RNA sequence: AGAGCACUGAUAGGGCUAGGGGGCCCACCAGCCUACCAAACCCUGUCAAACUCCGAAGGGUCCCAGGUGGAGCCUGGGAG
RNA sequence: UCGCCUCCUAAAAGGUAACGGAGGCGCCCAAAGGUCCCCUCAGGCGGGACGGAAAUCCGCCGGAGAGCGCAAGGGUAGAAGGGGGCCUGACUGCGAGGCCUGCAAGCCGAGCAGGGGCGAAAGCCGGGCCUAGUGAACCGGUGGUCCCGUGUGGAAGGGC
RNA sequence: UCCCCCGUGCCCAUAGCGGCGUGGAACCACCCGUUCCCAUUCCGAACACGGAAGUGAAACGCGCCAGCGCCGAUGGUACUGGGCGGGCGACCGCCUGGGAGAGUAGGUCGGUGCGGGGG
């Protein structure tokens, strides 16, 4: 390794949830959902 | 009639015997040199060769021969043999 | 491991709709994506010592693998680039590596920047180069808080497979690249 | 300029090189016999000829002095003459095409290069055109 | 600045030198000598 | 690019000139002055099997059993833009070993 | 030597064009014309001991052949 | 100004003078030394959070216009240029043959033995890309040495 | 003996640049994966190993163009040995040998040897 590997789980979006993951801190809560919708999605104003 | 005195443009270097030493179809011995110069304007070829200062110094007994490799440059060589 | 969602993505739905709407021979002419490097433009925390090297530690968790540090060369001594070894943090990243970044590209690390009208539609070189850049940091989820000093911006450059000007623009449209239009 | 100092001399050899034709002109002035032109012999035929004919014409100068002058101050012998007192010069040989000019008829350019040429310490001739284009 | 250096458990000389200045203040290497076969250098 | 090619021709003769592609590998030893070939030893212009590395060795102990009824002793070898690691060293440690 | 502008620098005219000069948009801070000064680049025509993409007549050296000339070589005495 | 280095004057072998035209040296490098391996510039165009004509990045063009410590010239990416590793061959004893040249010098150098470094091996290593960075001889200090050492034995001094 | 492909060597741009078509049977490259040898001043980018899902797009080799680039005569000229003449002057002229530079027509998108594989 030499670094942290990559430990896949859970990247908490707000609005309900993505897996993916990978990255290092699993059980990573994010706020917006960012994807997920919330916002410039479909459009929406 | 008395005036100024000087500048700076007097210095000079002495010689340095920039030269080919042998030529094309002379024989040379052992050791002999060939090329001294500046640089690597003529390249070391067959039993030729150099050290430190680019002088070209026949390895082994013969004759001394000139082929122009356009581009790679230009190259002494030593026709052993006879 | 080796499956992840704009993986299948890419692949399962961006290649198929590129081809219908441009036309492709070969297999190897559509827009793969070979690699994406990062740059820190830097020269700030050159001067002292306590922070300079923390701009590191982080850019592996946005990729996984630790960065390079690289110098320069030429005499510029408008601010104590004396003679040449400087300060130059960058990355290259590739297979997953390059696609998890992507994964959390265009989808935490986005809606928390100031006014978020999408991406730069304008800032195109013809061949697939397009490039932006990235102020703040706390947009990436990692990037938190609790553990940070101030500001370290950067910016990223992208490389493509692709011919036209026009072209990459597509590809950038199913993989999550809104622009203004 | 920029150039750097100060330059040896050059015996004017072979009249020869030293030479043109008439180009973007209609009529020109030629050279008979070497010399040194100056840049203050061009100016002083460079107004003379404006000052012929006032509102009117073009005058194409061909030659540009790039030459060091040299002279020392009553002094003896030491170093190089700074010199430059009288400035530069140009190197002139015959054939040359010194001047040449455009855009009046001759009887009011007959004369104009008849002028200049006198402001020459050597012989010239005005040059008619001669299609003669290489 | 001038240097030379001796051998080990038998003191020969050789000829070189030290530079100072250039942080190198202890100075010891391998060499070849004329007495005994190849063995360490010092100084002083 | 190549270096090595020229580092030999100033010693001796005998070049052996060793390619590898991705699925093949053949080393002739070819000798300039005359510039002529001699030993064109191959794999994938032989016959043998496709295991690369373990294949590699093999070939190199053919130009031994080739060449050494040909006037031949002297090595000279002649590594590519490669690196003498994988099958370069076998390919190579069979040839003396030959 | 000569000649040439492909490197080093120098230069007249024209051209298109980075910058600035006049004049509006009279100010988001940019923009267009321009008998204006101006470099990048091109054509026209050039300058040079310390410029050469080229290049002589001649010059030096080894081999062969003519060449016996107060030629040439070696050793030593003597000088000027 | 007096010694040494680079270009022209130096009239195409070498060399050439002038209180001619222009510039440098009296340093330096334990890595700037050797071996094995990886890499190849300046500049330009166009995108790029800082800064901003010029900061690290990226795509293209880019054959040498960059770099090679310092003046200049020759050379050079088909490395002598930029990184890493292992090393001390900036060894000892010799040294054919040669450039230059009045003497003294200065300079290059294959080949062998003792021993070693690097590399799998071919091979390279007797300082540095080179051309400047230096001082006959006399006198004296320091360390070794089968040496000489005054009637003899030590010693004193000398010698290599 | 010839043609294609691969390794390579020479003559050194009548090989280069740019554009255009072709080539995938074998050839070689792209390409899959980094478990082991090896490795990146981050990274299988490159070096490297294991290999058959995909392809000739890239890169590469082969044929056409002549825009750039290069090669480039004959002719004549500058110049110059050597002998000679004219002007005080800057310079010029004659004869016998040598003979350029650039510019013109023209040529050019290479030629060739060895081995190996496939025709
Ligand atoms: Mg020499
Ligand atoms: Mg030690
Ligand atoms: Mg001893
Ligand atoms: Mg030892
Ligand atoms: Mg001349
Ligand atoms: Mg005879
Ligand atoms: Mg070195
Ligand atoms: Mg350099
Ligand atoms: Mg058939």
């Amino acid at each position: 390794g030499i670094h942290p590997k990559l430990v896949p789980a859970r990247i908490i979006c707000g609005c309900g949830n993505v897996i993916e993951t990978y990255s290092t801190k699993p059980e990573i809560y994010v706020e917006v959902c960012s994807k997920c919708h919330p916002f410039y999605t479909g459009q929406q104003r | 009639k008395k005036g100024l005195g000087s500048t700076r443009n007097g210095r000079d270097s002495q010689a340095k015997r920039l030269g080919v030493k042998r030529y094309e179809g002379q024989v040379v011995r052992a050791g002999n040199i060939l090329v001294r110069q500046r640089g690597t304007r003529f390249k070391p070829g067959k039993n030729v060769g150099m050290g430190r200062d680019f002088t070209l110094f026949a390895l082994v007994d013969g004759v001394v021969e000139f082929q122009d490799r356009g581009r790679l440059g230009r190259y002494v060589h030593v026709r052993p043999l006879a | 491991p080796l499956d992840l969602a704009l993986k299948r993505k890419y692949y399962e739905e961006v290649r198929p709709e590129l081809i219908r709407r441009f036309g492709y021979q070969n297999v190897w002419e559509v827009p793969r994506l070979e690699k994406v490097v990062i740059n820190q433009g830097l020269g700030e925390a050159k001067e002292d010592a306590r922070i300079l090297e923390k701009a590191a530690q982080e850019l592996a968790l946005i990729t996984g693998q630790k960065p390079a540090v690289t110098r320069a060369k030429k005499s510029i001594s408008n601010f104590k680039l004396r003679k040449g070894m400087p300060i130059g943090l960058r990355v290259t990243l590739r297979r997953d590596r390059m696609w998890i970044f992507l994964e959390k590209l265009l989808n935490v690390a986005l809606p928390r920047i100031r006014d978020f009208r999408g991406l730069n539609p304008n800032s195109f070189d013809g061949r697939g180069n397009y490039n932006l850049g990235l102020r703040e940091q706390l947009i990436f989820p990692e990037i938190t808080y609790d553990m940070v000093d101030a500001l370290r911006g950067m910016d990223i450059a992208v490389v493509t497979t692709a011919e036209t000007d026009e072209e990459a623009r597509a590809l950038l449209e199913l993989l999550g690249f809104p622009f203004r239009k | 300029r920029m150039k750097y100092r100060k330059q040896q001399r050059g015996r004017l050899k072979g009249a020869t090189k030293g030479g043109d034709y008439v180009a973007f002109g209609d009529f020109g002035l030629v050279a008979l016999e070497p010399a040194w032109i100056t840049a203050q012999q061009i100016e002083a035929a460079r107004v003379a000829m404006v000052r012929h004919f006032r509102r009117g014409g073009k005058i194409f100068i061909r030659i540009f002095p790039d030459k060091p002058y040299t002279k020392k101050p009553l002094e003896v012998r030491m170093g190089k003459g700074k010199g430059n007192v009288e400035g530069y010069v140009a190197v002139v040989k015959p054939g040359r095409v010194m001047f040449e000019v455009a855009g009046v008829t001759e009887e009011q350019a007959m004369e104009a290069l008849r002028i200049a040429g006198h402001k020459l310490p050597i012989k010239t001739k005005i040059v008619r055109r001669d299609a003669y284009d290489e | 600045l001038l240097l030379e250096c001796t051998e080990c458990k038998r003191r020969n000389y050789a000829t070189e030198k030290n530079k100072r200045n250039t942080p190198n203040k202890l100075e010891l290497r391998k060499y070849c000598p004329w007495c005994r076969k190849h063995t360490v250098h010092r100084e002083v | 690019k190549f270096r090595v090619r020229n580092r030999i021709k100033r010693t001796g003769r005998l070049r052996l000139s060793v390619f590898r592609s991705l699925k093949h590998i053949y080393a002739q030893i070819i000798d300039d002055e005359k510039g002529v070939t001699l030993v064109s030893a191959s794999s994938l212009a032989l016959k043998l099997k496709g295991n690369k590395t373990e294949v590699a060795r093999q070939v190199g102990r053919a130009l031994a059993e080739k060449a050494l009824a040909l006037g031949i002793k002297q090595v000279a070898f002649d590594r590519g833009p490669y690196k003498y690691h994988g099958r370069v060293k076998a390919l190579a440690e069979g040839a003396r070993e030959g």
